[PDB]
């Protein structure tokens, strides 16, 4: 009832299943001809998953006014973070 | 309340948000290992 | 009928306050509004019979649709307004029917129906003006709080970027100077990891230099 | 003439101002005018000018360096007096000279008069020249909607709820500076409900 991602570079991570719903294609490839619960997204480096999970948790960090602080800005990894946002 | 644990095991990572023993119990709830072992 | 047709339309507006018909009055410009466009095509100077006749066009729907606001006859009226579904006359400065409707006229019933039938929600004009960029700057905020509510709510449901940028760096939130429109904007948007990432990439002096997919280029150039 | 007039401190210049003919501006207003008068409720020229719906003589009065200060039986000079008058033009005229005002103890703040008047546009114009505390804004917008709930001239239930939503949300943008709504126990006469404080 918790989910765990598999890192293509070799360092997978264990995360809450609340984030599983808040996603683009995780729901897509957690159901279907496969998995009717760990999937290796082999399309990414491991360090990117740290910021992905940080944003994922940040989703519930500020849910339902006015004042919200800034998410930790990626200084130099954003060029690859962009190519990753559309993928998922 | 205010639970936000940046857990980082050996080549293992838990984003888990409780007594220190209860923390080991959560580690057992995942790694399924002895709480004393996961002191 | 350059001014006489507008005169009878004025006559209809008179009986409106004096206390199929609408379809027939529109049938007047059914093709005439299109021959207007054809003559504008024939010569550029022929827009002089037309400068207000774009307005007097949308002026009509500013009244005939105003009173319009049977179901089969209502579908007929939808067909009538469906004339410029794709026959979009590019007006001066790129202001469409929605774009002049938002600017203050300041109506909600006309603006909701023109969106309901279908139009370019994220249409960009000359100098990069957007539909949401105009509504935020209004000089009578406290006077009517029941109209800005409707316009702002209706615009976002159709789909428009709340983090858009003008030719110069001026977001719709930034251009807004009134003290209330900022709140009635900030209480409705959604956020994504994609926009927050692309915003910094565009902000940074580092350029993509065509190292990104082409379909991803207009989620960054727009931002 | 002030000598040939009624007993109670009247002036035929003011009586002519009732007529509002241009002959007044031609002869008497251009020449020397009545300096000052008073009555039971302490009328002065600057008041009766605002009360008169005719404003060319009133504007001309300002053009004659009209004194921006005056008094009555209560503490009212044209901000407690142009409020209920509804002549928005002379309100803008007096704002044009950057005049100020303090509260009237007998009545309320000049902003608060329009709150019970059911009138609305006046508040935004007044707020424009208003550089007072932001705390005033919070309480100056929950009373305009409240009056619409139970009044005579203009009754509209829909605006009442809408005009209070901005009011509460202007109290949660302050960064943990919520000026909460302290309330007494509910009075059985006024129903049995309680004044609301949560956003929902
Ligand atoms: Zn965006």
């Amino acid at each position: 009832m918790y989910v765990k991602l598999i890192s293509s570079d070799g360092h997978e991570f264990i995360v809450k299943r609340e984030h599983a719903l808040t996603s683009g294609t995780i729901k897509a490839m957690l159901s279907g001809p496969g998995q009717f619960n760990e999937v290796n997204f082999r399309e990414i480096p491991s360090h990117v998953l740290s910021k992905v999970c940080m944003y994922f948790t940040y989703k519930v960090r500020y849910t339902n006014s006015t004042e919200i602080p800034e998410f930790p800005i990626a200084p130099e990894i954003a060029l690859e973070l962009l190519m990753a946002a559309n993928f998922l | 309340m205010d639970v936000f644990l940046m857990i980082r095991r050996h080549k293992t990572t838990i984003f888990t948000d409780s007594t220190v023993f209860e923390l080991k119990r959560i580690v057992e709830g995942i790694l399924k290992r002895p709480p004393d072992e996961q002191r | 009928t350059h001014k006489d047709l507008l005169r009878f339309a004025q006559v209809f507006s008179q009986m409106i306050h004096l206390n199929d018909i609408e379809c027939v009055l529109r049938c007047s410009v059914l093709e005439i509004e299109q021959s207007m466009n054809r003559v504008k095509n024939i010569s550029d100077a022929d827009v002089h019979n037309a400068m207000d006749n774009y307005e007097c066009n949308l002026y009509t729907f500013l009244y005939l649709v105003c009173i319009s606001t049977s179901e089969e006859d209502q579908c007929k009226i939808n067909k009538q307004i469906y004339n410029l579904i794709h026959l979009d006359p590019r007006t001066r400065e790129g202001f469409t029917l929605l774009h002049l409707a938002v600017n203050s006229f300041p109506n909600a019933l006309v603006t909701k129906l023109l969106l309901d039938c279908g139009a370019e929600v994220n249409a960009v004009d000359n100098e990069g003006n957007s539909a949401l960029h105009i509504i935020v700057q209004y000089n009578r905020p406290i006077s009517d709080f029941l109209t800005l509510h409707s316009i702002i709510i209706s615009l976002v449901e159709a789909g428009a970027h709340t983090d858009m940028t003008n030719k110069q760096n001026k977001t719709p939130l930034d251009k807004s100077t009134t003290g209330v429109s900022e709140i009635l904007l900030k209480t409705q948007m959604k956020m994504s990891l994609k926009c927050l990432a692309a915003r910094a990439v565009r902000a940074n002096d580092i350029n993509y230099q065509d190292q990104i997919p082409r379909t991803l280029e207009e989620f960054v150039g727009f931002h | 003439n002030v000598n040939h007039t009624t007993v109670t401190n009247s002036t035929p210049l003011r009586a002519a101002c009732f007529d509002g003919r241009l002959d007044i501006v031609k002869y008497l207003v251009e020449n020397n005018a009545n300096i000052s008068i008073a009555n039971k409720y302490d009328n002065t020229c600057l008041m009766i000018a605002a009360y008169k719906g005719h404003t060319d003589v009133v504007r001309y009065l300002l053009e004659q360096r009209a004194d921006p200060n005056a008094k009555a039986h209560c503490g009212a000079t044209a901000l407690h007096f142009a409020a209920e008058a509804g002549h928005i033009d002379i309100v803008k005229e007096l704002i044009k000279w950057r005049a100020a005002i303090v509260v009237n103890g007998h009545g309320m703040t000049p902003l608060k008069v329009a709150a019970e008047s059911c009138k609305a546009d006046v508040v935004e114009l007044l707020l424009s020249h208003a550089d007072c505390d932001r705390r005033s804004r919070i309480e100056a917008l929950e009373l305009l909607g409240a009056s619409f709930a139970n009044d005579r001239e203009n009754y509209d239930i829909i605006k009442t709820y809408h005009y209070l939503y901005l009011a509460m949300l202007e109290r949660f943008q302050d960064g943990d500076n919520i000026l909460e709504k302290e309330v007494l126990p509910p009075i059985h006469a006024y129903g049995n409900r309680t004044e609301c404080r949560n956003p929902q």
